[PDB]
């Protein structure tokens, strides 16, 4: 481990990118995390919200 | 003729024909929360328990 630095540097930034790709699963309290489902089973007035 | 112990169904491999089901004549009232009814006709599900 003499180059620890240098290492360090690239996994911070590669888990920093996998969190940000990963948190777009959550559904942050809507009933759905994809958009196109709710676009499909639903009307325009409670789509929006 | 009775709610109490009312009848469960379940539906699957078919086609679910919601374009006569809540469309013809006889029919008095319907109302869907989730998802609207023509969106309704146009999706597919697992199975229905009905």
């Amino acid at each position: 481990s003499a180059l620890g630095k240098l290492q360090d540097v690239v996994n911070h930034n590669a888990q920093a990118l996998n969190t940000l790709v990963k948190q777009l699963s959550s559904k942050f309290g809507a009933i759905s995390s994809v958009l196109n489902d709710i676009l499909s089973r639903l009307d325009p007035p409670e789509a929006e919200v | 003729a009775s709610v109490y112990a009312w009848n469960r169904k379940r539906i699957s491999n078919c086609v679910a024909d919601y374009s006569v089901l809540y469309n013809f004549a006889p029919f008095f009232a319907f109302k869907c929360y989730g998802v609207s009814p023509t969106k309704l006709n146009d999706l597919c599900f697992t199975n229905v328990y009905a």
